[PDB]
């Protein structure tokens, strides 16, 4: 063995395997001690080239590619490449449709608030949330396998005109059971953080990210809302009749990990009250109720009509797609969601331009990781909840 | 009745020279309480696999045996017919040997430990001076292996685990001290016996109840049990670089210090071989007690099943507590260590000395 | 920097093995041929091979020490291996653990 | 030939040694350490077994960091080049009798990443030899367990007399090139740089 | 444990084809598939659900078709028998053959007899189907489990 | 000087309380039963969404190459000659593989003739690769039924339990689907 | 039964309860069963004893 303990700073090179729960991300570290001066991050091992996959497809074989661009939740970009050639041809969407898809777009992000802290638990103490949660993400698992078909991302579920299948007969009352369990776990969740030992005194001074900084450096998602900049993006445009139902955005006064932690566990809360406002509202009831008054009425007396359809227009596989570009915003988990898409009068678009969420918070992430602790870099890697097949892609 | 001294008739009977036949004799329990001790490892490994699967709500091991107790056993099996691989680097002798030095002195304490007025090995003057001085050995060891590992990594994690490991040496013999003030003695039978002379009101858990926090602290920090030293600032400690063979006599090792820490803390604060009862009125009352040994077997056996059930106790404690207090970071243990542990602990040895030296009625005199 | 390419049966090493150990060293290429129990080999076959690998390192000349020319030569050298496999040749050994046709199935020419 | 890739072609025992080779291949089977290395969802699936809904656990199969204490790796994930020779290191310091289960559709073959695609591997089984082989995008938990008993059905088939066949020969070449030399690639130097602070 | 002897080489050679019922908790089969080894057989592992028609597959030759993507053409590959080319180059010591059936849970009682005549008929290979079983490790002739 | 002795001593009773409350819920933890299930003992009962193998009928096709486009990577081959004595094409051989499939189900939508089908099957493990090009008569075989088998123990999911069920393992009695089908809707109101 | 008609399912232990499907085969005693539900066609086998038939 040849360790030579010299006067120069040593370089931490931390491996792409990461066994906790993270990707490939090598990490370098340069630092003289018991601090960290410098980082360099270095990906490429996840990067498949998606952008050459939509050189030649069409819409219909792009969707399992587009909900393999990430592994969280994956329906929000099925939800905007079912936007953009709807919004490039003009196409209506039915209201009830709208309803179905932003009540699953809000129960993916769940299941994607859900799997946050998990590991940033588990990598600061105790490691029993770590069952619970799993055991809460499987419920949503079962209920999904029972909707669909599926747990997660793999799951087609929608087209141009909307949905092409529907929601079973006991979805509905088992989601009304979902939202009346959700609610005291999370509550239990907010009483293990609001009054505890030294966990609240760790993480509370070591991100400290301002403003200005945040506007400058272009953050998007809950940070830019821990930072204290109301931009939600379901505000800014209404996505699918976002202006009916009561909102709140949660708002923090500084910019760290606990703020960052209680503003998803308030936004948990908030997307539970909205499912119970999408569950008040559905105009025609379940499909039990759609089903007797359309055997029990007429044909087309006052049922059956535009708006209470599965699709209401049975779309061609090879579709032509109008000449131009367009480009759409939608809030999602981690952050906004954008595609940049130019047809130009064929079935196979000519540039298919994707806006990644995390690759552009993955920037503060040499800015937050100086002046720092070597058992705070586990943590502040979490906090950004980062994810490589994203910043990859 | 006594085993050794008709064994030692019987063999003056059959003919020999009073030296070779007493020679022999020892190795027979001398490889039994080896051999109860690999039994007593099987047993806790089985032991906090499935307590670690009931608090998660889930199951152990199964389909192995019964019930998965041969799944120690088979670990036990399989992890010494593994390939042993070598890194890239020279003193293969001292890569060996380091791990040996780290298991030959906690096994060697097994001489200390009782389980009754003649169950023991070993009680001359001093048997806390040979656990202290030769479970302070293992860091040597540690920083042996952790040189001959040639890594950046694993070199700097057993330095932080040695450095870890010898802090709480000098609470764990002040809480030692402290009872060996009021015990006017340095051996197991004495402590044992000034707790067993009357029953619940003789013990040293309600005498020095500070002392057996910091005791109980300091074990729980030298054993591993709330440290975790095994993330730890690449991916491991003291890991990633041995074979299975290094890894189960490590894994041994860990239970063996675990089991010898669980029997100790009870022997020197709670007192196994004890009843709630005093011994002497139940002989009173049921005959006569003196050389009749109907009763005396189940006296023996009795004092066992307390001993037993303590350290079992002692065991569930520490593997519920492993995963009910949160982790805490190496430096804040290693700063609550030597501010807590150190000051209260010396002023309570100084309160200790001015109790012994106030009243010595109900202390030792 | 250790440049090395490796799939599953050709390993082209930049340095030099001394007893059991490589150290780093820009002017020896150490190629090894099938470390892995999955064809049976020869001395005249090993040859060409040894040939093929030496005509592939003589015409790589005046370009740098880059991972993509050497997986570029790895991967020449492979196509080499496919085509003497299929040209008649030697093939799968029937004595390992695990019997994985990765290069081919054995089929009929007519 | 007419044959395209031909195939080459390639006893009393005791009781007590079949008795001992029995109890070797069940301490084998019951212990079966595992590594865990994923690098997208089929983490996430391999994960949810190790919660308290399917027990993972309970066949004697325990989550361990180290590529050195693991006799089964389980490869998992959409495979880049670039992580390949990673893939292969990781596969080489782990101890002779090791196995390898690759678990989903873009890791046994190409998966979706086959038609247009330049930098995924398509197929680990020209990195690492496959015992069992998974298909599915994603597969159920349940499919993994029933790659976990055949697993476990594989592993008896082993030989106590046999066991000459896991090593590799030599085979050493030496040549020399006329390559040109590189210089260094990047380590660090990120933050203090001199074109970052002081603007061009 | 059950200390198990050399009975089931005996009952493989004495009738054409035999099913065994194994646990499917975990792994019983390898050491009567190890003792077959040890007194000179050669194994060939083989998955019963994926095998297309037995007939085809097995005395004559098939066409495989790649999954091509539209870059290449459509392709045929020739495959030859399984058993027989097993058979060609096989013999060390010349004593016999085995076929072993994973998961003969998803299979019809038609073929089997097709089978247990084609275990027959040539005697050089011996068949071996594996059902899912019930608690117990035992033997029953695959005739008879047609039969009945 | 004095309060920071205090409030640190305040600081160390409320983790100590905190210790306890701990103990208290871990104590509480042991109470609950286990809810994992056994394999392959206990196997889940598959829903009428969860898709799996596709099965292919030699029978109702026409060999009209709609579904290949569908695909994405185009596995189904469609092996058709041309015939003089007829006027349409046959099919003569079908393969398609199963280790680069996605299991999106998509080419069984877009089916008129409804040629493809659903098969609830996910147990396949093979040793070797190579056979995954399945035949049509491998595909049309029976499925395998998790009831028939007297072996394994049915357990149903969480959302096919009757009322509300958060354990889901004893299911007393005979009910499923939690709500009404729509059958006796018309017959009362 | 014939192939091509359609049956009912009236099991109570089964989830599937009073469902329509359509035969496919007939096989050592089990019938195929091709339900109908949404955009998928799934194939879940049953018994003779089972079904019944429904016109
Ligand atoms: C969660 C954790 C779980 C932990 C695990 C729990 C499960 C396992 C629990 C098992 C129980 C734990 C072990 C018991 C405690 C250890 C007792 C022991 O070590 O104890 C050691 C004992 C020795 O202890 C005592 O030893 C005495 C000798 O003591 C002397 O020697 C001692 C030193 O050994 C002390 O110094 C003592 O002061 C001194 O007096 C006598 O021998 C006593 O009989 C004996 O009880 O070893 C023996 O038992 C003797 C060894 C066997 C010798 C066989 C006897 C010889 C055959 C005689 C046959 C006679 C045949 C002729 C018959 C005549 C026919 C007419
Ligand atoms: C197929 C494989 C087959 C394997 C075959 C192996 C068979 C042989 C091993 C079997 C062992 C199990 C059988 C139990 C024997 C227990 C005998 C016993 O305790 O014998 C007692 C004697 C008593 O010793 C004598 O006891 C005397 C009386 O003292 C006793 O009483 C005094 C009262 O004040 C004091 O308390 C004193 O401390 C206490 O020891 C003196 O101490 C003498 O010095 C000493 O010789 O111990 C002795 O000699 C020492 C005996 C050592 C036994 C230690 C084993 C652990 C005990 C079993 C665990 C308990 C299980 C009971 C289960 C019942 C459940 C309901
Ligand atoms: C019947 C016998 C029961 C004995 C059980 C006792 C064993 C428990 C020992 C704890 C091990 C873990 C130590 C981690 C402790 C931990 O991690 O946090 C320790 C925590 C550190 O807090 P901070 O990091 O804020 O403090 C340092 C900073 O303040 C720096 O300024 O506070 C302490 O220093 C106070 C310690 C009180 C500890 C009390 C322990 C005893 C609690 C239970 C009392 C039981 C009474 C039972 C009556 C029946
Ligand atoms: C006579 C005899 C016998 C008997 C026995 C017995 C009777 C026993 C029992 C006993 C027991 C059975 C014991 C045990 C115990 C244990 C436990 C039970 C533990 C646990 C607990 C804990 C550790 C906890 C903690 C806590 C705290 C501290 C605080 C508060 C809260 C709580 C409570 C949680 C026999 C047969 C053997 C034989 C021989 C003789
Ligand atoms: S097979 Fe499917 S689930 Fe697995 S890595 Fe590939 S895309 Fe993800
Ligand atoms: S399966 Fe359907 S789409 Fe495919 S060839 Fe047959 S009829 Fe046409
Ligand atoms: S499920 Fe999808 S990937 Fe599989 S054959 Fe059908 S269309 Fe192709």
């Amino acid at each position: 063995p040849k360790i030579e303990t010299r006067t120069e700073p040593m370089v931490i090179n931390m491996g792409p395997h990461h066994p906790s729960m993270h990707g490939v991300l090598r990490l370098m570290v340069t630092l003289d001690g018991e601090d960290v001066i410098d980082c360099e991050p270095v990906i490429g091992y996840l990067h498949r080239g998606m952008e050459k996959i939509a050189e030649n497809r069409t819409n219909i074989m792009f969707i399992p590619y587009v909900s393999r661009w990430d592994y969280a939740a994956g329906m929000f970009n099925e939800a905007v490449t079912v936007n953009a050639p709807e919004k490039l041809a003009g196409i209506p969407v039915p209201k009830r449709a709208s309803y179905i898809r932003v009540i699953m777009l809000e129960l993916n992000r769940i299941a994607n608030h859900l799997l946050w802290l998990g590991p940033f638990l588990a990598d600061v103490g105790a490691q029993t949330p770590f069952f619970y949660i799993f055991r809460e993400r499987e419920y949503i698992y079962d209920l999904f396998e029972a909707a669909t078909g599926m747990r997660f991302i793999n799951n087609n579920y929608f087209r141009i005109g909307g949905v092409a299948a529907d929601l079973t007969y006991g979805w509905v009352t088992k989601c009304r059971d979902f939202c009346d369990y959700f609610l005291p776990k999370v509550d239990e969740y907010e009483r293990l953080i609001t009054n505890n030992p030294i966990f609240v005194r760790r993480l509370q001074g070591v991100g400290k990210i301002s403003r200005e900084e945040a506007i400058n450096w272009g953050l998007s998602g809950p940070m830019l809302r821990a930072s204290g900049v109301k931009w939600d993006l379901r505000k800014v445009d209404h996505y699918e009749c976002y202006d009916d139902f009561d909102w709140d955005v949660p708002v923090a006064t500084e910019g760290d990990c606990l703020a960052r932690y209680i503003v998803r566990i308030q936004e948990m809360r908030e997307s539970v009250k909205i499912i119970r406002q999408a569950l008040d509202g559905l105009p025609g009831g379940p499909y039990e109720n759609l089903e007797a008054k359309r055997m029990l009425e007429g044909a087309k007396s006052e049922w059956n009509g535009f708006d209470y359809q599965y699709i209401g227009k049975k779309l061609s596989p090879t579709f032509k797609i109008p000449k131009g570009e367009h480009y759409v915003r939608v809030e999602s988990g981690k952050g906004e969601l954008g595609i940049y898409l130019i047809g130009d009068d064929n079935v196979f678009p000519w540039r298919w331009k994707i806006r990644p969420p995390d690759f552009n918070n993955l920037q503060v992430l040499p800015q937050l990781l100086k002046g720092m602790k070597v058992a705070d870099i586990v943590a502040i890697l979490g906090s950004i909840d980062v994810i490589m097949g994203s910043v990859d892609r | 009745i006594d085993l050794q001294g008709q064994f030692i008739s019987a063999l003056q009977s059959l003919g020999l020279s009073h030296d070779l036949a007493k020679l022999l004799w020892l190795p027979l329990p001398m490889l039994m309480m080896l051999i109860v001790a690999t039994v007593g490892v099987l047993v806790a490994v089985w032991l906090e696999r499935k307590i670690s699967a009931a608090v998660q709500q889930r199951i152990g091991p199964e389909y192995i045996g019964p019930l998965g107790i041969l799944a120690p056993l088979a670990d036990g099996l399989k992890l010494i017919f593994k390939e042993d691989v070598l890194p890239a680097n020279s003193d293969r002798w001292l890569f060996t040997l380091g791990p040996a030095v780290v298991v030959i002195p906690v096994f060697l304490s097994y001489i200390i430990v009782p389980f009754g007025q003649n169950l023991l090995i070993s009680n001359l003057a001093m048997g806390v001076f040979l656990w202290i001085a030769l479970s302070s050995i293992a860091p040597i060891g540690l920083l042996m292996a952790g040189y001959a590992s040639n890594n950046k990594y694993s070199l700097l994690g057993g330095l932080r685990a040695a450095a870890q490991s010898i802090s709480y040496e000098i609470p764990l013999a002040l809480a030692v001290l402290a009872v060996a003030m009021m015990s006017n003695g340095l051996g197991t039978v004495e402590i044992v016996e000034q707790q067993s002379q009357y029953g619940i009101l003789s013990w040293n858990v309600w005498r020095q109840p500070i002392g057996f926090l910091v005791f109980w602290i300091a074990a729980l920090a030298e054993c591993e049990r709330l440290p975790f030293d095994l993330e730890e600032e690449l991916v491991a400690g003291y890991q990633t670089e041995y074979a299975g063979m290094k890894f189960a006599l490590f894994y041994l090792g860990a239970y063996v210090n675990l089991v010898l820490s669980a029997l100790l803390v009870s022997v020197l604060y709670f007192g196994g071989w004890s009843f709630p009862i005093p011994l002497e009125t139940i002989a009173n009352l049921l005959g006569v007690s003196e050389t009749n040994p109907f009763l005396q077997i189940a006296f023996a056996v009795l004092g066992i099943t307390m001993t037993l059930i303590k350290a079992y106790f002692f065991v569930f404690l520490a593997i519920l507590l492993r995963w009910t207090v949160p982790r805490v970071r190496i430096d804040q243990l290693l700063d609550l260590g030597w501010k807590f542990l150190l000051p209260v602990g010396l002023v309570n040895l100084l309160l200790t000395a001015g109790l012994k030296l106030a009243f010595p009625v109900a202390f030792g005199g | 920097m250790l440049l090395k390419s490796t799939t599953r049966h050709v390993h082209i090493y930049a340095g030099h093995v001394v007893d059991g150990e490589v150290h780093p060293d820009t002017e020896t290429l150490t190629l090894n041929v099938d470390p892995d129990n999955e064809l049976e080999w020869n001395e005249a076959a090993l040859a060409k091979v040894e040939a093929k690998f030496r005509e592939l390192v003589a015409n790589a000349a005046g370009e740098d020490l880059t991972e993509y020319n050497l997986r570029r030569i790895g991967s020449d050298l492979e196509h080499f291996i496919r085509s003497l496999l299929m040209q008649g040749e030697i093939g799968y050994n029937l004595n390992s653990r695990v019997r994985n046709y990765s290069l081919g199935i054995p089929r009929v020419n007519h | 030939p007419a044959i395209l890739n031909p195939i080459a072609r390639p006893l009393a025992e005791n009781i007590i040694l079949t008795s001992l080779n029995d109890v070797y291949d069940w301490a084998r089977l019951s212990s079966l350490w595992p590594l865990m290395y994923g690098t997208a969802c089929c983490f996430i699936e391999f994960a949810a077994m190790i919660g308290s809904r399917f027990d993972f656990d309970r066949f004697g199969l325990v989550p361990r960091n180290s590529p050195r204490q693991a006799d089964l790796i389980i490869t998992s994930g959409t495979i880049t080049m670039k992580m390949a020779p990673a893939l292969v290191r990781l596969y080489e310091q782990m101890p002779s009798p090791k196995y390898v289960i690759a678990m989903g559709a873009c890791t046994i073959t190409g998966g979706m990443f086959s038609s247009d695609s330049y930098s995924a591997v398509r197929g680990v089984d020209k990195l690492i030899p496959v015992d069992v082989y998974l298909p599915g995008c994603p597969p159920r938990p349940e499919a993994i367990m029933d790659a976990i008993v055949k697993l476990r059905k594989k592993i008896a088939n082993e030989h106590i007399n046999e066991r000459g066949n896991l090593a590799q020969t030599h085979r050493l070449f030496t040549a020399k090139h006329k390559m040109k030399p590189v210089p260094p690639i990047l380590t660090g130097q990120y933050l203090n740089a001199p074109s970052r602070q002081a603007p061009p | 444990g059950l200390l198990a002897g050399y009975q089931f080489v005996k009952d493989l050679e004495s009738a054409g084809a035999l099913a065994l019922f194994v646990p499917p908790e975990g792994g019983f089969e390898g050491r009567y598939q190890r003792r077959l080894r040890s007194k000179g057989y050669t194994t060939l592992p083989m998955s019963a659900p994926g095998l297309g028609d037995l007939a085809a597959y097995l005395t004559q030759e098939h066409g495989i078709r790649p999954a091509h993507t539209g870059k290449e053409d459509i392709r045929v590959y020739f495959q030859p028998p399984l058993v027989t080319y097993h058979l060609e180059n096989l013999p060390p010591n010349a004593k016999g053959l085995v076929l072993w059936l994973i998961d003969g849970k998803r299979l019809s009682k038609q073929e089997f007899a097709y089978l247990a005549q084609l275990t027959q008929t040539l005697p050089k290979f011996k068949v071996v189907v594996e059902v899912g079983g019930d608690r117990v490790v035992r033997w029953e002739p695959l005739a008879d489990w047609v039969a009945a | 000087f004095l309060n920071q002795i205090t409030n640190y001593a305040k600081e160390a009773v409320q983790s100590a309380k905190y210790i306890g409350q701990g103990l208290s819920v871990t104590f509480d933890h042991m109470r609950r039963r286990p809810i994992t299930v056994q394999y392959p003992y206990e196997k889940l009962i598959p829903s009428e969404r969860f898709r799996g193998r596709i099965h292919f009928e030699f029978d109702k096709c026409i060999a009209c190459e709609v579904c290949v486009r569908v695909c994405p990577i185009n596995l189904p081959v469609v092996d058709w000659v041309f015939n003089k004595e007829l006027k349409k094409k046959e099919l003569k051989h079908y393969s398609i593989d199963f280790g680069v499939c996605i299991f999106c189900a998509n080419c069984v939508e877009y089916c008129p003739t409804n040629c493809l089908s659903v098969t609830e099957e996910y147990e396949l493990a093979t040793y070797d690769r190579h056979e995954l090009n399945y035949d049509s008569v491998a595909m049309g075989r029976i499925p395998y039924k998790v009831t028939q088998d007297p072996m394994v123990t049915p357990i149903r999911e969480f959302a096919y339990l009757p009322a509300g069920v958060m354990s889901g393992h004893d299911l007393p009695a005979g009910a499923q689907r939690a709500g009404e089908r729509p059958e006796a809707i018309a017959n009362t109101a | 039964i014939l192939p091509g008609m359609t049956v009912k399912v009236t099991n109570p232990n089964d989830t599937y309860y009073q469902f329509q499907g359509i035969v496919q085969r007939i096989t050592d005693g089990k019938v195929a069963v091709l339900f109908e539900g949404g955009n998928w066609d799934k194939l879940v086998t049953f018994q003779a004893s089972e079904l019944e038939p429904v016109v």
